């Protein structure tokens, strides 16, 4: 039912085709993606949408790196010549299949929804879009947990095709590609969702981008956080959100957000964030931070 | 098929229709004499005298499936009607639906159970004559009634 | 009176609790009721639709979405439960079918158990916010007291 998804064929000087899946890895899934332009391979299987026709031909792949630009790059493939006699076709779903995004909100991880169909961006109905299919979405773009879901146009109305697919997410997907979907509006009906990672916090005024002052933005202003509550838990978590392992020490307006991190969340917005009533914070008084700048390392208890 | 339940005979108490291995009572919405007049028919009972609801035979147990009649009266089938499903319930059984027809039949004494014998017939109440009423006769009103096994014929005061 | 603790309370968008709004900082004074803060938010329970206040379509909120409940198994008991909830008198009718119009957003209730005497519509047993095959032309409807 898309470009990224369904059993694999292929066409050599005009012939009907497919590969046989003798030792059909995820490597080669994920090379057939990359050289097909749809991300990386989740699964070797799809939701069967259409029928291919049979053929008596078959493609075998002795064994491909996984680094390979293309299928065509794997050493020793061989066309024909065999029978794919006790297996099946190589079935593969790749991500793009169903890739999401939220668009047309302030802040990070809020937005319109609009999943694409491989190369076509789409909105989708507020009726065929569940809580499960919601904390998926959140998931995927890693947004931490869904906070709410916006119906009737909330993020404003997105010119395009609206899907009259119906996701039956079950809640634990990693994706929407793995999602069983149903497929059968109005763009007034436009479906958004409230994942919750709005924290949108950064470094800033550093001689390294894995190190500077701590600056967050609230309000549609970025301010200079500082460190009245900033304790080493909460640095902790700042350099592992942005992919900088672990902290080493902490040195617009003042934001006088309290982070309550235990140290071992992936992002600020999991962090329990307490802001209200929050007492003033000298102007020399600001929270900063130095990351470790190794992702391999890691935090110990 | 059909039956009244909790009327006091055959030809009054709340309507039945039985399908589906259950016996169902109907919504009472909309229900009018005219569409009282097919169940009377239905049975023979002749035309219906009331059509009474709102668990006035008392409360239904039972799944509804029957509401919204619209019966015209020419009919002469409860289900040829312009029912509104078969199952389509949207109501309780402290709504039934019950009817009393022509032939609905009762009887009373008036003066406790001593006294003139009254029977009810085509919604009129009326005295029994005294000519050929046997000791038989009277032990059939007594027990009917539920007061006695025997009587004894009084002359009028 | 209650003396005030916060002032200046700018909530952005995303936090769904009042402690991740930055305002200006606690501190304890005598405030008069004109700089008070007195909210009359419309409750999850609403109808729609109606030519009474207390009649029409049943609707909920939950997970920011105005949802419509399905009329699976809707009875007089769901429909008692629905007008206590909205503050009104006991309930007269529990439509199906869609009486008042289809209702907009998802279906997040449908085979409602509710024994007649629940304060409010989420306590009674059911599946709740989500997983419903329920269409919106099965969409519940509720006509209690004036
Ligand atoms: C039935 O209808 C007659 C008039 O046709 C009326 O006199 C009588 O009171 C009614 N009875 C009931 C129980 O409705
Ligand atoms: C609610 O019920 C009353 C009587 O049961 C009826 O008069 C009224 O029209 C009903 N409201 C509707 C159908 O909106
Ligand atoms: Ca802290
Ligand atoms: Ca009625
Ligand atoms: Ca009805
Ligand atoms: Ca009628
Ligand atoms: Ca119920």
């Amino acid at each position: 039912g898309s470009r990224c998804a369904g059993t694999v064929e292929v066409e050599i000087q005009r012939l009907l085709g497919k590969v046989c899946d003798r030792g059909w890895g995820l490597k080669e899934a994920d090379v057939v993606c990359r050289q097909l332009g749809c991300g990386s391979a989740l699964k070797t299987s799809y939701q069967v949408y259409s029928k291919i026709q049979a053929t008596n031909t078959w493609l075998f792949l002795s064994s491909c790196n996984g680094n390979e630009t293309s299928l065509w790059d794997c050493k020793n493939w061989q066309w024909g010549g065999l029978t794919c006699d006790h297996y099946e076709e190589a079935k593969i779903t790749c991500s793009a299949h169903r890739e999401p995004r939220l668009v047309g909100g302030d802040i990070p991880c809020s937005g319109r929804v609009e999943v694409k169909h491989g190369d076509t961006w789409g909105s989708i109905c507020d009726s065929d879009f569940s809580l499960e299919a919601a904390s998926v979405l959140c998931r995927e773009l890693q947004c931490g947990t869904v906070v709410s879901i916006l119906g009737g146009a909330h993020f404003g109305e997105g010119n395009g095709q609206i899907w009259a697919e119906e996701f039956q997410c079950e809640g634990h997907e990693s994706h929407l590609s793995l999602c069983p979907v149903a497929p059968r509006c109005s763009h007034s009906r436009d479906v958004g969702v409230v994942c919750s990672r709005y924290t949108e916090i950064r470094l800033v005024n550093g001689k390294t981008p894995c190190e500077g002052r701590v600056e967050l933005k609230t309000l549609g202003a970025w301010g200079s956080l500082c460190n009245s509550h900033w304790d080493i838990e909460d640095a902790h978590v700042l350099c592992q959100q942005l992919k900088c392992g672990v902290a080493l020490s902490t040195p617009g307006q003042i934001w006088r957000h309290m982070f309550h991190c235990t140290g071992t969340e992936q992002h600020m917005g999991d962090c329990p964030v307490t802001a209200l009533g929050a007492s003033l914070c000298p102007s020399e008084q600001v929270a900063s931070v130095i990351c470790s700048g190794n992702q391999s390392q890691t935090l110990s208890s | 098929q059909l039956r009244l339940v909790n009327g006091g005979g055959r030809c009054a108490g709340r309507v039945e229709i039985y399908h589906e291995g259950s016996w169902g009572t109907i919504c009472d919405d909309s229900w009018d004499l005219s569409d009282a007049h097919v169940v009377c028919r239905q049975l023979g009972c002749g035309e219906a005298i009331n059509a009474t609801g709102s668990a006035h035979f008392g409360e239904g147990t039972g799944p509804i499936w029957l509401d919204e009649m619209k019966c015209n009266g020419k009919e002469s089938r409860i289900w040829q009607c312009h029912s509104h499903g078969w199952g389509q319930q949207n109501c309780r059984h402290k709504e039934d639906a019950g009817v009393i027809c022509s032939e609905f039949m009762s009887l009373r004494l008036t003066s406790a159970c001593a006294g003139r014998l009254e029977v009810f017939y085509n919604g009129a109440w009326g005295t029994v004559g005294k000519s050929s009423m046997s000791e038989t006769t009277v032990g059939v009103v007594c027990r009917q009634l539920g007061c006695a096994d025997k009587g004894k014929i009084n002359p009028a005061s | 009176s209650i003396p005030m603790w916060v002032d200046n309370v700018q909530c952005p968008k995303g936090p769904d609790t009042l402690w991740q709004c930055p305002s200006s900082p606690w501190e304890k004074r005598l405030a008069s009721p004109s700089e008070e803060t007195w909210i009359t938010c419309d409750n999850k329970i609403r109808l729609q639709e109606g030519p009474t206040s207390c009649s029409g379509r049943v609707e909920i909120w939950h997970g920011g979405s105005w949802g419509t409940v399905c009329d699976d198994s809707w009875d007089l008991d769901d429909a008692q439960v629905v007008c206590q909830q909205l503050g009104c008198g006991p309930a007269l009718k529990a439509f199906k079918e869609a009486e008042f119009g289809q209702g907009t957003g998802p279906i997040w209730l449908n085979e409602v158990k509710c024994k007649g005497n629940e304060s409010s519509l989420w306590d009674c047993p059911a599946r709740r916010w989500g997983h419903s095959e329920c269409g919106h032309k099965e969409d519940a409807a509720v006509n209690c007291t004036d």
